[PDB]
């Protein structure tokens, strides 16, 4: 199994579009079920925005509510 | 396409990939919306509405434009329709945010910005160089590996270690 550290590294690769296909599937499955992994992704992206002097609103979140609303929708269409 | 890998999964029906894109872009979308509505709770509501509208429109996302551009345009449409329907209530620089956002949030952002830049300043050069070539020069891991004369796996690990050092400094602040 992938350790938490290994999955955080996969998130880092995904941020750069460098992940392999299998680890991409696994890290997404793990994010669906693990709040701390989603928060790591959230904080990695916050730091990238800070580095680039882009808008940040630390600790403000609407993603949880969006996700809960989208749980009640059909999955998005396949291309 | 800055989000190519998550976009690929979204176009295969992956809700988890969309959730990660919401996490990545929610602050930019909130910051855009607040310029329109000038109210903190209203901005959150309309930003949430924009993301759900984008989700429901993914059938029309062909991948011809960047995901963020497609999302941005939907947020603009959402904010416009919101304002036109609402009517009169019963945009430059940081004016809107400074007036509306929590003063505690601006203090935290000040701390976070100083901490990020101090952590990067203190990184070993191999970490800071790999991160800068990725984040500010846009180089792929392969092209960074060529520039730094190391294996591509070493680039991947160096960038990860740089982000982990930044993250460990930010975790207590968040
Ligand atoms: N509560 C806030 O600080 C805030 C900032 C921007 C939009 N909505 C809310």
């Amino acid at each position: 199994m992938m350790s938490r550290e290994a999955l955080q590294e996969t998130l880092s690769a995904v941020m750069d579009n460098e992940a392999d296909e299998l680890e991409l599937r696994r890290v997404l499955a793990a994010c669906g079920e693990d709040a701390e992994l989603r928060s790591t992704w959230s904080r990695y992206q916050l730091a990238r925005s800070v580095m680039h002097r882009e808008p940040t609103l630390p600790k403000l979140d609407i993603a949880a509510a969006v996700s809960a609303a989208l749980a009640d929708e059909a999955a998005p269409p396949k291309a | 396409e800055q989000d190519q890998q998550l976009v690929e999964r979204v176009q295969r029906g992956d809700k988890r990939a969309f959730d990660l894109l919401v996490l990545k872009y929610q602050h930019k979308i909130l910051g855009l919306i607040v310029r329109f509505v000038h109210d903190a709770q209203e901005a959150q509501d309309v930003a949430q509405e924009a993301f759900i509208k984008a989700y429901r429109a993914l059938g029309n996302f062909r991948g011809d434009s960047a995901f963020y551009t497609w999302l941005y345009r939907i947020a603009i449409n959402t904010a416009k329709n919101h304002l036109v329907a609402r009517g009169r209530r019963p945009f430059e620089g940081d004016h809107a945010l400074k007036d509306i956002e929590s003063p505690e949030r601006a203090m935290l952002r000040d701390e976070i910005e100083a901490t990020v830049h101090q952590t990067i300043q203190q990184l070993p050069e191999d970490l800071r160089t790999a991160l800068t070539l990725r984040e500010f020069e846009g180089l792929s891991y392969e092209d960074i590996a060529t520039v730094m004369q190391c294996p591509v796996g070493t680039v991947r690990s160096r960038i990860f270690r740089a982000r982990e050092a930044i993250d460990k400094a930010l975790q207590p602040l968040l």
